[PDB]
DNA sequence: TATAATGGGA
């Protein structure tokens, strides 16, 4: 059980003061400035700054080169200006406080998004990650608790997982919710009609812009995809899939057929001149996969866009002459 | 500090600042070093023994 | 982007 592994993990943490609250919110903000001050005197980006912060406070361990040279440099600052530094240290150690003593709020939230698709504790991880963002902007100068900002990240973060994560064939997030107002209208008329409803009515329902084709297609995509391995019948020895015919691969009659042709079109083409086969092979695609257009054969060959028509009808009606006395193409033919 | 600077407590003559009215007191396992001029280590970094504080 | 909301559920 995980679940009672993690809640015992944040139960550890005490939930934190009012008077707590301001001064984590507080040294988080005087932080985030004296980094800001550090890359004014310093001269080097903020992200640098936040990341040897970081470093230096959550774990020991380029890490010999960059990170300890650009610490040493921090190092060898003024005391006016070193201040910043040691106010950007404790100001990292109150972010971590601060999301330490809320991840409590994160699962009262996530356990109301349960059974869409998401795990409780994809539930939780996701919302913490709203956590994280509602702290690095919250403003505790606006005297708001930060539980009522921290809410509204904790949804943000879930309703977006939800969108991204939960379908298998992924499905853009206006679309999600679409199938949400879809699938809730449908259950409330179920009650209503005591059975389940048409797409007309349905449709009805659903106000105006819907109809009944609309509704249709929009609960298409709306299930999710069957499993090969959905079992059939009470015996153990078949799934679905080991009766579900492969209609992407060929056959080996579709493909000797296909090598039969390339084989009795070439026997054909042999009795041309190799001018005349050529052109009909770059006219067809046969070369590289496009048919080329009398410009770019008559390049090749150097003449006209009406001398390569020419070589391309006479060469037609030898291979039709031929393919009368012989009928070995008449077949292939669909 | 405060909020808004009218809230701020100015001192309106030389005096000495004492504290007294504490939410909650924690002792700590530590032993301290008080220091004057300025410092090296930074916060959050372990020593040892005849380490340059 | 801000009332406040702080340990699951079979």
């Amino acid at each position: 059980d995980p679940v009672r592994q993690y809640l015992h993990e944040i139960g550890q943490v005490p939930l934190l003061t009012l008077e707590e609250e301001i001064d984590l919110a507080r040294k988080v903000e005087e932080g985030m400035e004296a980094i800001k001050k550090l890359s004014e005197a310093t001269g080097l980006d903020q992200e640098l700054i936040r990341e040897v912060v970081r470093a230096k406070i959550l774990g020991t361990a380029p890490d010999p080169k960059t990170v300890e040279e650009v610490d040493g440099k921090l190092k060898s600052l003024p005391k006016e200006l070193k201040r910043y530094l040691h106010i950007a240290r404790e100001g990292e150690a109150a972010r971590q406080h601060l999301i330490e003593a809320n991840l409590r709020l994160v699962v009262s939230i996530a356990k109301k998004y349960t059974g869409r698709g998401l795990s409780f504790l994809d539930l939780i991880q996701e919302g913490n990650q709203g956590l994280i963002r509602a702290v690095e902007k919250f403003e505790y100068k606006r005297r708001f608790k930060f539980s009522t900002y921290a809410t509204w990240w904790i949804r943000q973060a879930i309703n977006r997982a939800i969108a991204d994560q939960a379908r298998t064939i992924r499905i853009p997030v206006h679309m999600v919710e679409t199938i949400n107002k879809l699938s809730r209208t449908a259950r409330q008329l179920q009650q209503e009609l005591g059975r389940e409803p048409s797409y007309e009515e349905i449709a009805e329902a659903m106000g105006p812009g819907w109809d009944a084709k609309r509704v249709e297609e929009t609960l298409k995509i709306a299930q999710e995809p069957v499993s090969l391995e959905t079992p059939i019948g009470d015996e153990k020895d078949s799934f679905y899939g080991d009766f579900i015919p492969d209609e992407n691969l060929p056959s080996p009659v579709e493909a000797a057929a296909q090598s039969l042709l390339s084989e009795e079109l070439e026997k054909a083409l042999s009795k041309l001149s190799e001018r005349e086969a050529m052109v009909l092979k770059l006219r067809k695609g046969l070369i590289d996969g496009r048919e080329h257009t009398l410009e770019e054969v008559g390049a090749y060959f150097g003449v006209t866009r009406e001398r390569i028509r020419q070589i391309e009808n006479k060469a037609l009606r030898k291979l039709k002459y031929h393919e009368s006395r012989t009928r070995k193409l008449r077949d292939f033919l669909e | 500090a405060a909020i808004d600077p009218e809230e701020e407590v100015i001192a309106e003559a030389e005096g000495v600042v004492h504290l007294h009215e504490p939410a909650s007191i924690l002792v700590v396992k530590a032993r301290v070093y008080p220091f004057e001029d300025d410092v090296e280590v930074t916060t959050g970094d372990r020593v040892a023994p005849g380490d340059v504080l």
